[PDB]
C-alpha cells in the first residue's frame, strides 16, 4: 500500500526513466533547428538560392 | 507554386492565421515558409509538403 | 566557453559566430553532463552508509 502512495507522492519519482525520452527529443529538436543557419552563405533557403 | 518569385512545392490549403496588414510571410522553427498571401487577393494560404 | 577560445577578445569575430547557429551551446551541455557524473560516481562508491 505504501508503494501506491509513494509513486503518487512526487512526480520526480520516475526521474531515472523520464530523462531517457527527454534527451532524445532534445537532441532531435536541435538538429532541425540547425537548418536555419546559413553557414556563411547568402541564405539558408536552398530553393531560393 | 510561385508567389512573387518564391519557389516552393506542396499543397495550398485555407489558413485561419490572422496576419497583420503589413506582414506577408510566415515561418516555422526551421525557417521554412508555411503561410503566404496571394498578391492579387487578400486571403491567407497554408503550405504543407 | 566557446567565445573566449574561437574568437577570444574580438568583437568582430564574436558576431561571425552567430551565423553558425548554436554549435557551442551544445558543447556546454555536453561538458556539464559529464561534470555532474563525476561528482555522482563518488557517491555510489563511497557514500553507502
Amino acid at each position: 500500500g505504501k508503494i501506491q502512495d509513494s509513486l503518487s507522492s512526487t512526480p520526480s519519482a520516475l526521474g531515472k526513466l523520464q530523462d531517457v525520452v527527454n534527451q532524445n527529443a532534445q537532441a532531435l529538436n536541435t538538429l532541425v533547428k540547425q537548418l536555419s543557419s546559413n553557414f556563411g552563405a547568402i541564405s539558408s533557403v536552398l530553393n531560393d538560392i | 507554386f510561385n508567389f512573387n518569385g518564391l519557389t516552393g512545392t506542396g499543397v495550398l490549403t485555407e489558413s485561419n492565421k490572422k496576419f497583420l496588414p503589413f506582414q506577408q510571410f510566415g515561418r516555422d522553427i526551421a525557417d521554412t515558409t508555411d503561410a503566404v498571401r496571394d498578391p492579387q487577393t487578400l486571403e491567407i494560404l497554408d503550405i504543407t509538403p | 566557453d566557446c567565445t573566449m577560445y574561437i574568437c577570444g577578445d574580438s568583437t568582430e569575430c564574436s558576431n561571425l559566430l552567430l551565423q553558425y547557429g548554436s554549435f557551442c551551446t551544445q558543447l556546454n551541455r555536453a561538458l556539464t553532463g559529464i561534470a555532474v557524473e563525476q561528482d555522482k560516481n563518488t557517491q555510489e562508491v563511497f557514500a553507502q552508509v
